[PDB]
RNA sequence: CAUCCGGUCGAUCCUGCCGGAGCGCGACGCUCUCCCCAAGGACGAAGCCAUGCAUGCCCGCUCACCCGGGACGCGGCGGACGGCUCAGGACAACGGUUGCACCCCCCGCGGCGGUCCCUGCUAGCCGGACACCGCUGGCAACCCGGCGCCAAGACGUGCGCGCACGGGCGCGCGCCCCGCGGGCGAGCAGCGUGACGCAGCGACGGCCCGCCCGGGCUUCCGGGGCAUCACCCGGUCGGCGCGGUCGCGGCGCGCCGAGGGCCCGACGCCUGGCGGAGAAUCAGGGUUCGACUCCGGAGAGCGGGCCUGCGAGACGGCCCGCAC
RNA sequence: CGCUGCUGCAGUUGAAACGCCCGUAGUUGGCCCCCCGCCGCCACGAGGAAACGGGAGCGCUCCAGGCAGGCCCGUUGGCCC
C-alpha cells in the first residue's frame, strides 16, 4: 500500500477477488519449474514481488539458447549488463584475440545480485528494447575476484 | 520480399533429382501439398525422364490430362504434383507397382512392388494436435490426418483404401529403421540408441546388420516395420556400398557393356 | 506511413542507423481508434479493419453497455456501463471518456442489484449494489477485439483503486 | 479527373434532359413510338409473374417464351439462308427434378458424413475412458507388490 | 607445386630499391585459313530517352452471333512470380547457427464437417442492378456523358441441430521443489462453468483444422578504413500503464527513474562500400577481388503517401510534393 | 618481394631504441596438488543447396566439352569440399 505509485500491480495469472476468503484452496503466486532441469528457487516461491517479467512467476516463458556470463552493471531497476568474454581465433597469425560483449538481462526479485558474480542467463521474447534474455541462477564469489576475462 | 517465389533454378533445385546443368535455365517447381519441396520429387520428371516415357516436358502433362497415372491409390494428377517418400504410384496401362524409395547414394528410387505392397502404405508419425474441436488428431509425413496408444516418430501402416489406423509401428530401440534424410540416406538400421539431451535435436545411433553404427538426426528417422522391414526393399538392404564397391559395380557393368 | 520498423530507432549506443529500405508494408500502423464512452446512450459504432492475410479486426470507436462479471459470486451479467473512473496513464484520458482495457470505469448497479437481497457476498460490493454505481475495471480490448467486457472489481484493486479517486 | 460542377451552365457545349410529367402536344419525335423493347426476361421468377402464372408461384411451368423470329440472322455462316432458328433467352433461375435430387444427394451426404462423424465419436470416447479404467486393473498390482 | 637475372664502383662486398622475367583481364595497334566453344555499354552517368514489343488465360453468363464455331463486356485466376541493376546500406545488409510457449501464410494436399434467432422465409432454392448492347451525344485530343434495356458459380438477402458458435471475455492445477498424460525440456493445450456477440457460409457447403511452401522477425558468432575522430547518446538506457501491429519489442504514447556505450577503439567521419557461394595469383603461409549466372538483400528520376489483394508501402498500379 | 616478415624483416655504423624515470589500461607472467568443476584446447560425430575446385565412370572423330552412355550397379552421374 502506497499513495506514490500511480497503478496498482497483481498477476493476471493469480486472481484478486480469490484472495479474500476460502483458506484451503489457496495459492500466493502463478509459479512454474523452469524446463532444462532449472530448479524454482524458494525465495521465488515465498516471494511478494509481481514481476510480469519474471521467469519462474511471470508470463515469461524460457525458450532458446541458454548462456552464462558475469555481472558487469546493475544500475538499472530489475535489470543487469551481463560482460560475456570470449576469444577469437586469427588464422593469419596463429593468436586468439580477448573480446567482450554486454548482454541486458531481466532480474528478478528472486535474484539478489551484486557487481563480480556469475549469472546464468536464459532466452526470452524481447522484454524491452535491448533484453532478450533472462536470468535463471545467479552464482555469487567473494568480494570482487578480480576480473581475469573468464569465458565461462 | 514481395509474394511467394513459384520458380525453382536448376542449380537451386535439390541434387537428389539430378536434373542436367545445362539444357534447362530452370527444373520444375513443386505444389505446396502432401510433402516437402526438397523432401519430394517431380512426378513429371518420374515419368518424363526417370522412366523416359514422355519425349517432353509438356507430353507428361498430356499424359495425366486424360487420368492414367495414380499417386497412393488417389488419381493425384497434377504434373509437379509433389511425389514423395513411401508412395504407392501405379502405372495401370504399364500395369506396374512403384514404391518410391531413397537409393544408399540417397536419391529417390522408383522400385517395383506387388500388390499386397501396394495394399499398404507407410507414413511416419508427426506430433499429435489437439485441434479441430479437441477430436485427437496426427499428421504424417505425407501430411495425410485415431488411436490413442500412438506416439510421435511412430510409423503408421495407413491402407489408403480403409484410411484408417492399421498396424503401428512404435519407435523404440530395435525396430529395423530406414534413414530420410541426412548424408546416409536409404541406409537401414536396427536404432542401437537415443539420447535426448532434454533440449533438441536428440541424439540418434543406429547400429546397421554389417555392424557399423551409423548415425543421423532424430526427426529425419523413419519406421519401416516394428520387426522385419514390412515393405518391398530395393536390392541393396541399405548395406551402404564403399566407393570402391562402387568402382567394382560400374567396372563389371562397363565390362558388360 | 505510421510503422513500428526499427530502422527509425537508434542503437543502444546511441548511433544513427542507416535507412536501408522505405517503410514496408508489414510494419505497418495504424491509427489508434479511441473507443468513447457514449455516456448518456439516449451510438455503439463499431467498425471492422482488413488485416494482415485478409483477416479481419474489430475497431470500437464509440460505444456503451457490454458484459460484465462478479468474480466474487461468479456471476456474469450485461451491464449499461457508466463513466471512466481512473486511467492509471493519465488523468485527461478519465475526462475524455476514451475507453481502453486498464481503465477503472463505475456501471450501474441495476442488473447486479438482485444480491442486495442475499447477504455475506463480500461486503464491498454489498455497499457498491446498493449504490447506483459500482466499481469496474475493463478486461477487454476496445480498439482489438471490438468489445469492452470487463470484470466488477473485488478486493485489493477496489482498496487501492477506492483510495485513488473517491476520496477529496 | 475534372468533371464539370453539377449546377448547369451556358458553357456546357451539351446536356441531357429526361420527361418527368409528359405534357399534352405530343412531339413528333420525343413522344410516340415506342422503340420495341427486346432482351426477354431470362429470370424464371420473372417470366413466372410476366407470362400470366404470378398465381402458380412455385409451379413447373418448364417452358414459356416470346422470342425474335427473322431466322437467326447468322445462317450466312451456315451457308443456308432459308432456315429459322430459334432466337430466345436461355431460361435463367430454371428448377429441374435433378436440382431437386441435387439438394438431397448433398443433404443426404451431409447428414450422412456428419452421422458417421457421431457414431464414431462415442466409440473413441469408450476406448479412452475404458483405457483409464484398464490402467486401473493395472495399477492393482503395485499396491499388491 | 619451395628457382632468379640486369642496374651505385677503378674494382669489391653489402644494404637498398629500380628494371626485367611468368600469369590473370580489360582497353589499344597491327594483322587473322577454317571448325567448335564463348564474355559482351558494370567499371566517378541508378544520366536521359524517339520507335516497336516485354501478362495474359479462360468462359461463370452468351439473347448478339450462330450451332455450341462462339466474340463483347462483366466474372474467376495470374499480373508480388519473371526479367533488370548494384544506387543506397558499415553492430546494418550478408553467411553459418537459433528461437517463435511472441506470430502471418493463397494455391495445393490430408482431414472435420449440429450455425440461436424474435422471426421472416420463396428455400422445389430468392432479390435488385448493372455493365455489354442499342438510342441520342460531347471533346482538338485524351477521355467519357445521359437515356432505354437485360444476364451471371458476380453481388445483396435467406431458412439452418442449444458440445448452436468466429472473436474477445469473467471463473475454473497446485503446499519447499522434482519425476503420468492430448502433451512438452518447461501452466502449453483443449475444454468445463457463468455471460456477450450474432462473425462466418447460404441460393452448386464452407465454415474450419493440420501438413507444407514461403515470409515477419529473432538468438549466437563472424561481419571496411580513419585517433589530423577520446569521449558519446538523450526514446538515448531501464521499469510501469496503455495503445498499435500478423505479432514481440520505445514500436508510438503518457508516467517513473537514471541509465546505456567506450584505448578489448566507443561515438563521429569517410568509402570510384552490395554481401556471401565464389574468382585471380600461387611450395606453405599469405595477398587480391567480390557489377553479372546461384543465393540473400535493396531499388525501380527523386522524396513521400496509398488502395487492391492471400501476399506489394507495387512504380510495364494509383495519388501528391520536387525536378526534367 | 622473407622489399610487410604468424611462418619470416630490420634498428652500433645502410632507414630506425622514445633524453631519462614512475606509471594505468594492455600484454606477459617461477615452480607446485595427478584423478572433479567450469574453461580454453584437441579429436570424433550430427545437421545444414547446387554450380564451383577436386575426382570416379565415359572415345564430343581429337579436344576445350558433357553427364553422358550402353545390348547395362535397381546402367551411371559415386565421393570430398
Amino acid at each position: 500500500e502506497n499513495q506514490h505509485e500511480r497503478a496498482y500491480h497483481k498477476q493476471s495469472q493469480i486472481f484478486q477477488g480469490r484472495f479474500l476468503r476460502k483458506d484451503n484452496a489457496r495459492c500466493l503466486r502463478f509459479y512454474k519449474s523452469i524446463g532444462m532441469g532449472y530448479h524454482t528457487p524458494i525465495t521465488a516461491i515465498n516471494g511478494t514481488y509481481i514481476d510480469k517479467k519474471c521467469p519462474f512467476t511471470g508470463n515469461v516463458s524460457i525458450r532458446g539458447r541458454i548462456l552464462r556470463g558475469v555481472v558487469h552493471s546493475a544500475k538499472m531497476q530489475r535489470s543487469i549488463i551481463v560482460r560475456r568474454d570470449y576469444l577469437h581465433f586469427v588464422q593469419k597469425y596463429k593468436r586468439y584475440e580477448r573480446r567482450h560483449k554486454h548482454v541486458a538481462a531481466h532480474l528478478s526479485p528472486c535474484f539478489r545480485v551484486k557487481e563480480g558474480d556469475i549469472v546464468t542467463i536464459g532466452e526470452c521474447r524481447p522484454l524491452s528494447k535491448t533484453i532478450r534474455f533472462n536470468v535463471i541462477k545467479v552464482e555469487p564469489v567473494s568480494e570482487a575476484a578480480k576480473k581475469r576475462f573468464s569465458p565461462f | 520480399a514481395r509474394g511467394v517465389r513459384k520458380h525453382l533454378k536448376r542449380l537451386n533445385a535439390p541434387k537428389h533429382w539430378l536434373l542436367d546443368k545445362m539444357g534447362g535455365i530452370w527444373a520444375p517447381r513443386p505444389t505446396n501439398g502432401p510433402h516437402g519441396l526438397r523432401e519430394c520429387i517431380p512426378l513429371i520428371l518420374i515419368l518424363r525422364n526417370r522412366l523416359h516415357y514422355a519425349n517432353t516436358y509438356a507430353e507428361t502433362s498430356m499424359i495425366l490430362q486424360d487420368k492414367n497415372v495414380l499417386i497412393d491409390g488417389k488419381p493425384r494428377t497434377d504434373p509437379t504434383f509433389p511425389v514423395g517418400f513411401m508412395d504407392v504410384f501405379e502405372i495401370p496401362k504399364v500395369h506396374k507397382t512403384f514404391r518410391v524409395l531413397y537409393d544408399v547414394k540417397g536419391r529417390f528410387t522408383l522400385v517395383p512392388i506387388q500388390s499386397n505392397e501396394a495394399g499398404f502404405k507407410l507414413c511416419r508419425v508427426q506430433k499429435i494436435f489437439l485441434g479441430d474441436k479437441g477430436m485427437p488428431y496426427l499428421s504424417t509425413h505425407d501430411a495425410r490426418t485415431p488411436h490413442p496408444d500412438i506416439k510421435t516418430n511412430d510409423t503408421i501402416k495407413i491402407n489408403l483404401k480403409t484410411g484408417k489406423i492399421d498396424e503401428w509401428y512404435k519407435f523404440d530401440i530395435g525396430k529395423i529403421v530406414m534413414v530420410t534424410g541426412g548424408r546416409n540416406c536409404g541406409r537401414i538400421g536396427t536404432i542401437q540408441a537415443i539420447d535426448k539431451h532434454m533440449g533438441s535435436y536428440t541424439m540418434i545411433r543406429m547400429k546397421d546388420t554389417e555392424g557399423t553404427e551409423f548415425l543421423t538426426r532424430l526427426c529425419n528417422v523413419f519406421v519401416i516395420g516394428n520387426d522385419s522391414p514390412a515393405v518391398a526393399i530395393p536390392t541393396t538392404k541399405g548395406i551402404r556400398p564403399d566407393i570402391i564397391k562402387n568402382r567394382e559395380l560400374r567396372l563389371r557393368s562397363i565390362a558388360k557393356r | 506511413g505510421i510503422t513500428h520498423d526499427k530502422m527509425y530507432k537508434r542503437s543502444k549506443t546511441g548511433a544513427v542507423q542507416g535507412k536501408w529500405h522505405k517503410k514496408r508494408k508489414y510494419n505497418l500502423g495504424r491509427q489508434p481508434a479511441n473507443t468513447k464512452l457514449i455516456v448518456k446512450v439516449t451510438g455503439q459504432k463499431i467498425s471492422t479493419i482488413r488485416c494482415r492475410g485478409g483477416n479481419i479486426k474489430r475497431r470500437a470507436l464509440r460505444l456503451s453497455h457490454g458484459s460484465f462479471a462478479w468474480g466474487s459470486a461468479d456471476i456474469s451479467h450485461k451491464a449499461r456501463i457508466l463513466q471512466v473512473v481512473y486511467n492509471s496513464t493519465s488523468n485527461e484520458l478519465v475526462r475524455t471518456n476514451t475507453l481502453v482495457k486498464g481503465c477503472v470505469v463505475q456501471i450501474d448497479s441495476a442488473p447486479f442489484k438482485s444480491a442486495l437481497s442475499n447477504d455475506t457476498l463480500d461486503k464491498e460490493i454489498l455497499d457498491q449494489i446498493r449504490g447506483d454505481h459500482i466499481l469496474a475495471r475493463i478486461s477487454s480490448r476496445p480498439g482489438q477485439v471490438g468489445t469492452a467486457d470487463g470484470y466488477i472489481l473485488e478486493g485489493p484493486e477496489l482498496l487501492f483503486y477506492q483510495k485513488k479517486l473517491a476520496p477529496k | 479527373k475534372s468533371i464539370r460542377g453539377c449546377i448547369v451552365g451556358p458553357d456546357l457545349h451539351a446536356l441531357s434532359v429526361v420527361l418527368v410529367d409528359a405534357g399534352d402536344k405530343t412531339l413528333p419525335g420525343l413522344t410516340d413510338v415506342v422503340v420495341p423493347k427486346r432482351l426477354v426476361p431470362k429470370r424464371a421468377s420473372k417470366i413466372r409473374r410476366l407470362f400470366g402464372l404470378p398465381t402458380t408461384k412455385v409451379d413447373p411451368k418448364d417452358q414459356m417464351l416470346v422470342c425474335e423470329l427473322i431466322k437467326e440472322l447468322g445462317h450466312e455462316v451456315t451457308l443456308k439462308n432459308g432456315e429459322k432458328k430459334l432466337k430466345y433467352p436461355k431460361v435463367q433461375r430454371v428448377v429441374t427434378d435433378e436440382k431437386y435430387a441435387r439438394k438431397q444427394r448433398v443433404i443426404a451426404e451431409k447428414k450422412e458424413i456428419m452421422r458417421k462423424s457421431l457414431q464414431q465419436l462415442e466409440e473413441y470416447k469408450a476406448l479412452l475412458s475404458r483405457m483409464g479404467k484398464q490402467h486401473n486393473i493395472r495399477i492393482y498390482k503395485p499396491a499388491k507388490r
